[PDB]
């Protein structure tokens, strides 16, 4: 995360750690949407260009941290996967349409004050909430900068932007299995996600209910908090009936 | 979960985190 | 950079 902050200690009990068994060493963010299914970005498990595609067996989740490097003995829990389910019509060739994956837990992971769900959004809550102007929060342990690392899960909030000025600030084809969110250059702030926290949540909290729902899953982005350019998500509504399916199935 | 995106150390005491208000400000 | 994580986990 590029020009966030230290997270609060429960601030995001949802975060999950993507976390490779040997060497061992972070390689993204993730989300947690029940006791036993995780939330990430197909590109965090499959992406032929760099030679990635992980077996279950290769990985582990790490849920309820806070440090990034640490064993945080007593507070996180570390799972195995049970199965990867990746999104039948992820487009890797091309611009990470359909950027979005499910993995299994082999057990239920136990709720704490750091371990917690977060909510999918319903047709309503997602209507209402992804406008333009409206903002989210990315959270990650990836790179403060885009050419070090964190100590603590960081925290930005970022608005989203309008789709017109997503697509005017790309060559590549947006799609609408993604929104755009982060600052222009005119508005003085700044932040980003970047290598590192693909696969973590944009999240909103709603004001109808309280209560915190994952709208985009972090995807893409030319650079990091470049001027000009905008983190890309995957817009985690549109693909929500695949989701369902998923969970129903298996 | 009947329980999903209220957080243990937050909504479940009635205690806010440091930047949420600049999210509801947003919701215009 | 990371802390070793339990045996248990890797098993
Ligand atoms: N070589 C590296 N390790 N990183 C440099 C290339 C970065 C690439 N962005 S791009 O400008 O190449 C446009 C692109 C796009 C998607 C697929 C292919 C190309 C990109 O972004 N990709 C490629 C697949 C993974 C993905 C990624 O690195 N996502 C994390 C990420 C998310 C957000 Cl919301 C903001 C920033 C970043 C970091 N750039
Ligand atoms: C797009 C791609 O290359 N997918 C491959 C799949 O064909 C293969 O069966 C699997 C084996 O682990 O690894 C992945
Ligand atoms: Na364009
Ligand atoms: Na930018």
């Amino acid at each position: 995360i590029v020009e966030g902050s230290d997270a609060e200690i429960g601030m995001s009990p949802w975060q999950v750690m993507l976390f490779r068994k040997s060497p061992q060493e972070l390689l993204c963010g993730a989300s947690l949407i029940s006791d036993r299914w995780v939330l990430t970005a197909a590109h965090c498990l499959l992406y032929p260009p760099w030679d990635k595609n992980f077996t279950e067996n290769d990985l582990l989740v790490r849920i309820g941290k806070h440090s990034r490097t640490r064993y945080e003995r007593n507070i996180e829990k570390i799972s195995m996967l049970e199965k990867i389910y990746i999104h039948p019509r992820y487009n890797w060739r091309e611009n990470l349409d359909r950027d979005i994956a499910l993995m299994k837990l082999k057990k239920p992971v136990a709720f704490s004050d750091y371990i917690h769900p977060v909510c999918l959004p319903d047709r309503e809550t997602a209507a209402s909430l992804l406008q333009a102007g409206y903002k989210g929060r990315v959270t990650g342990w990836g790179n403060l900068k885009e050419t070090g690392q964190p100590s603590v899960l960081q925290v930005v909030n970022l608005p989203i932007v309008e789709r017109p000025v997503c697509k005017d600030s790309t060559r590549i084809r947006i799609t609408d299995n993604m929104f755009c969110a982060g600052y222009k250059p005119d508005e003085g702030k700044r932040g980003d996600a970047c290598e590192g926290d693909s696969g973590g949540p944009f999240v909103m909290k709603s004001p109808f209910n309280n209560r915190w729902y994952q709208m985009g899953i972090v995807s893409w982005g030319e650079g990091c908090d470049r001027d000009g350019k905008y983190g890309f998500y995957t817009h985690v509504f549109r693909l929500k009936k695949w989701i369902q399916k998923v969970i129903d199935q298996f | 979960e009947a329980d999903c995106g209220l957080r243990p150390l937050f909504e479940k005491k009635s205690l806010e985190d440091k930047t949420e208000r600049e999210l509801l400000e947003s919701y215009i | 950079d990371f802390e070793e994580i339990p045996e248990e986990y890797l098993q």
